[PDB]
Parts: structure tokens; C-alpha cells; sequence
């Protein structure tokens, strides 16, 4: 991938082992540009790799213990923590079937999301 | 009724210019002379402006 | 003796088909010129740095004295209306592009 | 892999030739079905993989950047502008300051909505 | 190296700039407006498409 | 091909389309509300019920 | 090995989790910020370090 200024001296160069030796320096400086363009996409590769066995690490720790390493988190429990904080009360019925499509909602809500965190005060 | 407007016509394709009319009788917003301020969404420029559009030419017959 | 061919970024190695395309419509005269020849050719040259199609329509010191002379293959024109096919197959380097007196050095 | 029935109906032909057809009949139902099975499978495959490549390219995206598009945000661009605008100012102290703090509130509310756009308005 | 990653005919983007350019090469455009359009278009290829800013931008460049 | 193992077609049930479809049932219902309730079904059925717009929707379905 | 392994991976960020937990030791402090401040670190390792809005729920916690 030598440039045009590289042939022309190439085509300047009249002693066949001056051009021979010269197309190969050419040949290995061009190689070594377009392996560096190949290598810097690699090297993002490797990154990414890495990062995800870390993460796989972590996911070893979190899975292997099964929560007997942590608690259980309670998120849950959380269903039924309001449904006892509701279960003493005489109560309507179309409050319960919303409260049972709230609590459907947070099942399937994320922990982390907006959603869920409106979800769960909606609830409280 | 004394044909005003239709010799402004008349005056308009004559000269081969364009032609636009406009009426401010009982009017009493300076916006549609010098349009909105842009900022207000729905915003719009002077009434000037959209003749100059639709004529395309500076030497209209306004 | 016919105008320099615009390599316009299509460099042609020796003995390595190519195919050269430009814009410019001018080329069309020169290769309908030339196909009454019963043996069709055209030189390739080489260009410098700070490539310039109005130097080359200007100045032919341009165009390096490098360069190939070969034979033109076929007109295909599946699209375009120019689809140079450039070859190498006789090497050469113009003593003065000025003055076509050519010698295969 | 033909059924109960398939094998039943081929069992209840007496004529070789014609049980030996309804095999290969059979043989062909499953030929184009594991075909589709692989070639699903191979699509699904790929597209995970060029998931994966539009996730690292994403990155090399960013590389790109280099302070370039998302990095302006559409509104430190007119922070920019405003403060290169009176720059050349010798501006006052009191108003350099309240413009550092409308500044302060174009980043304190959004791009889409009128209270910023008046206060866009305003610093015009 | 950088530039050249993802092409995608540079995602295809920015076409109403070159759209508006085109409209104004007719004609002879003075020099404060056209450096105003300038900085609105330069304006316009760092904001995404949906927001309103951009919207109100893209109305008024037109 | 389609029903081969779907877990998650237990969960965002398809029960609640059905379930306003037999409430309506029994009523003499107009063809305008019948095609707009079919339309916000499949609106619904193309959102998920973690997006805010799916609640909205479901709401102005009941 | 629990013990160990937990070791191992111990810190949701750099000297994050403990420096803040050993902050709110010497802190007499109610119970509800605990369990919130709890959800937020559990939700924090869930997350990147580099994230965005792991960033913003650090600025929080900070
Ligand atoms: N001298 C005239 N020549 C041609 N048309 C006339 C003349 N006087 C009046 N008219 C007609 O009377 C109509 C009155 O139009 P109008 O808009 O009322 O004019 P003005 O604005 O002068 O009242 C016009 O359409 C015009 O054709």
C-alpha cells in the first residue's frame, strides 16, 4: 500500500537489488500499517473479552454462593410485606384487582428502573 | 368600488411582478408586520415575509 | 502522440490489469479516436503529489515520465461511459515530456 | 422422523414403488425442514455476532468523537457561543455573573420545554 | 485510521444541510445572513433530530 | 415452527385482550369502537407493559 | 470459601462501597436512609463503574 511517491522512486531505482530491497522495506512498512488498522478494532475485541470474563467472575461469585453468601434481597418479599400491611383490612374489590395489576407491574418492573421505583411509591 | 385593487393587478402583471394585497383595516398587532420572536414554538415571521416566499422576488407589488 | 490518460487516483502497477474511470467526458473523443487503429494502444503514466486535473489540462509536467505503455483490451461500458482498462506490458521513461518521442529504457 | 401416521399410511402400501416414493416424499419433508431449522439458526447466529461487532463499533464510534457530535450536547453549544459572543466585551462584573447564572439554569432545565426556551430568549 | 471507522456512507446524515445549501447557491445571499446560516447549520448537525431546538432550528433555517 | 418453546408467553398474557373482548361481547358495540379497540390491542400488544405508554394505553382501554 | 471468593471481587467500585460504609459507621442514623442507602449500593454493583448513571448514583451517595 506504498504510496505513489514510493513507486516513483521505486521506478527511479535502476540497480534491480537497490528496487528489490526497497519493494520489500516498502512491503513490510505497509503491512505494518494495515496489521496496526486490523490491530486497534483486535485490541477493543480483547478489552470487551476481558471485561465480560470479569464480569462472568463476578456472575461466578454471585451464582456459586445462591444467596448464601448475601441475603436475600427482599424485592420479592416485597409483594408480600404490602399484602400483609393490607391483608387486615376490610376492603373494596376493584382497589384489590388494581392492587394485584400494581403488583403484577412490579413483577415484571425492573429493580432499577423509574418505572419501578414510581411503581413501588404508587404502592406504598 | 373604484377598481383600486384591480388596477393594482392590473399594474402587477404589466410590469411583469408579482403581486400580494394585505389588509390592516381595524388591525392592532404589530406582530404580523414584524412576525413572532421564533422562540415561541409555532412561531411565526412577519406577514412581509411570507410574501417574499411565495412571490420569491424582492420587487413585488405589495 | 495523444493526451496524457488523468490517472486520477488509479495508480497501474506493471503487469497488473487495472481499470481507470473519470468524470470528465473529454476522454470519450480520445477513445473513439483511436478505435479505427486496427492495433488500439495507450501509455500510462504515473501522477505526482498535489494531484490536479486543472494542472493536467493546464501543464503535462504533471505526470511523471514514468510510465506503461500497453495495449487497450475491450469496451465494455456496462454503466458508465468510460471504463479504461489499463495494463503493464512495456515499461518506459520519457528523457523530456516537454518535446512523441518515446524510447523503451 | 415421520410420525405414527406417516409410517401407518406408508405401512398400508402394498406397492414397492410406491412406498419407496412416499419415503423419499417423507425424506424431503425432513430435508427442507432440518434445512430451515440450520439456516434459521445460522441467521440467528450471525446477527448476534453483528450485535457484537455494531457493540464494538460503537465504541471505535466514540473513538471517532474526538469531542465531536454528542459531545456538545446542544446546549453548552450555546454556552460556548454565548460566552465567545461577549468575549471580545469588556463585559461588566454584575452582568458577567448573571449570565454565568442563566448559563447555570439552561443546565438546569431541558432542551424541550418553554420556561428554557424563554431563558433562552432571554440570554439572547 | 479514526475517521475511517463505520462508514455506512457516513450513516447518511446531514442531507437537509446540503439541501438548504443547494437552495441558497442560486442565490446571492449577503454576508452577516449567510453567516448566520452558517452557525444555524453548524447549529443543526450537533443536535439530534428529535429535539424541539432542533425542530425550531431546522422551521427557521427554512 | 412458532410454538416451539416460548417462556415468555406465560408472562404479558394476551389474557387481558380476550378479557375486554368478552366484556364488550355482550353489547350491541359500533364498529368505530370495535376497529379502535383493535387497534390500541395490537398497539398494546407491540409495547410491553414495563413501558409507561403501554399503562396509558391499557387505561384508556378500560 | 465464600469468605474468599467474596474476597476476591469484594469492592462494588474502587474504594467506594467501604470507604461510605465505614462513613456512615461513625453516623447514628435512621433506619430508613440504611435500607435505602443499601438498595442503592446493591443496584451499584449490579452496575459499571464507568456507567453514566452509575456516576450520577455515586454523586448521590456521596
Ligand atoms: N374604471 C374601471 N375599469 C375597470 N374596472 C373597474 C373600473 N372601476 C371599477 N371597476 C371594477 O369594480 C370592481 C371594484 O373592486 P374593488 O376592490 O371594490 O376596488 P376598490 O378597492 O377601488 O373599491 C373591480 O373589480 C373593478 O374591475
Amino acid at each position: 500500500g506504498a504510496e505513489s511517491h514510493e513507486l516513483q522512486d521505486v521506478l527511479e531505482e535502476t540497480n534491480i537489488p537497490k528496487r528489490l530491497y526497497k519493494a520489500l522495506s516498502l512491503l513490510k512498512k505497509e503491512f505494518e500499517l494495515s496489521k496496526l488498522q486490523q490491530r486497534l478494532g483486535r485490541e477493543v475485541e480483547e478489552k470487551i473479552k476481558q471485561t465480560h470474563r470479569k464480569f462472568l467472575l463476578q456472575e461466578q461469585l454471585k451464582i456459586i454462593k445462591k444467596e448464601l453468601g448475601l441475603e436475600k434481597d427482599d424485592k420479592d418479599a416485597i409483594e408480600e410485606k404490602f399484602r400483609e400491611r393490607l391483608k387486615e383490612l376490610v376492603v373494596p374489590k376493584h382497589v384489590m384487582d388494581v392492587v394485584d395489576e400494581e403488583l403484577s407491574k412490579l413483577g415484571l418492573l425492573d429493580n432499577h428502573s423509574s418505572e419501578f421505583n414510581v411503581t413501588r411509591n404508587y404502592l406504598d | 368600488g373604484v377598481g383600486k385593487t384591480s388596477i393594482a393587478r392590473s399594474i402587477a402583471r404589466a410590469l411583469n411582478r408579482e403581486y400580494f394585497r394585505f389588509s390592516v383595516g381595524g388591525m392592532t398587532d404589530v406582530a404580523e408586520i414584524k412576525g413572532h420572536r421564533r422562540t415561541y414554538v409555532g412561531a411565526m415571521p412577519g406577514k412581509i415575509i411570507q410574501c417574499l416566499k411565495k412571490t420569491k422576488t424582492e420587487n413585488p407589488l405589495i | 502522440h495523444l493526451p496524457l490518460i488523468a490517472i486520477t487516483r488509479n495508480p497501474v502497477f506493471p503487469r497488473f490489469i487495472k481499470i481507470i474511470e473519470v468524470k470528465n467526458k473529454k476522454l470519450v473523443e480520445l477513445l473513439r479516436r483511436k478505435v479505427r487503429l486496427a492495433q488500439p494502444y495507450v501509455g500510462v503514466f504515473l501522477k505526482r503529489d498535489d494531484s490536479n486535473e486543472s494542472d493536467v489540462v493546464e501543464s503535462l509536467d504533471e505526470i511523471y515520465h514514468t510510465g506503461t505503455f500497453a495495449q487497450i483490451h475491450e469496451m465494455q461500458d456496462l454503466g458508465d461511459k468510460l471504463r479504461m482498462i489499463v495494463m503493464g506490458h512495456r515499461r518506459v521513461h520519457i528523457s523530456r515530456q516537454l518535446e512523441m518521442v518515446e524510447v523503451e529504457n
